[PDB]
């Protein structure tokens, strides 16, 4: 399969035509997406097969072909870019200053941007081009607007 | 069977479009990976 680094669409033909269910990141030979996009199923790339390697329903993350590779963190100060890949539309950078999710287990960066559900797993980057996490898990607020965490996995 | 298609390189792009606010939200995270607003 195609193992070039970068951002990929995740598609299914199990529905009408070809439907984009989400997005993910190829880095160091490993495919990274949100658990809720694949539910941990295998993926095709050409006639290549990607098997799940690691997942966590609570983190809502999954890796294919090896361990989670993405270890950059939001600085807590500086703007970030959501590299949004919406269904049937080109990759588009959207620059924003994250808010905070406050939890009993600590503070998490969060982005207040509203994109189709099929954008689930698009990467959030820092000024140096590093993936600080994945968009598409969060919350609907008083306004009926969507705020996503900056969801990041642990590297061993 | 789900399949993947390459959509782009991962780069910072200068003069992107700039939008969204920065809310401070009290949230809880359940065992099913669902976040919710605490009030
Ligand atoms: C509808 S979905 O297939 O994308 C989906 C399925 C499942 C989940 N899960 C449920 C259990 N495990 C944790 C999370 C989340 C999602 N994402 C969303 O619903 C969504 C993603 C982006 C943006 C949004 N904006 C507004 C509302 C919603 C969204």
């Amino acid at each position: 399969g195609e193992t070039t680094d970068g951002v990929y669409r995740v598609m299914t033909r199990r529905l009408l035509g070809s439907t984009q269910v989400g997005v993910g990141v190829m880095q160091e030979g490993v495919f990274h997406t949100m658990w809720h996009v694949t539910k941990g199923a295998a993926l095709r790339s050409g006639e290549g097969r990607l098997d799940p390697y690691w997942g966590d329903v609570k983190q809502d993350l999954v890796s294919y072909c090896g361990p989670w590779k993405l270890d950059a963190a939001w600085d807590g100060l500086s703007e970030v870019q959501l590299l949004a890949v919406p269904p049937g539309e080109r990759a588009k950078n959207i620059q924003t200053l994250p808010g905070i999710f406050k939890t009993k287990d600590g503070d998490i960066g969060a982005v207040a941007l509203d994109y189709p559900a099929g954008t689930s797993g698009s990467p959030i980057l820092d000024k140096c081009g590093r993936v600080i996490g994945l968009y598409g898990n969060g919350v609907v607020i008083k306004n009926g607007s969507y705020v996503s965490a900056i969801t990041q996995g642990k590297r061993e | 069977d789900m399949y993947i298609e390459r959509a782009g390189d991962i780069t910072w792009e200068k003069d992107a479009e700039v939008t969204g606010n920065s809310p401070r939200l009290d949230v809880a995270l359940d065992e099913s990976g669902d976040f919710s607003l605490v009030e």
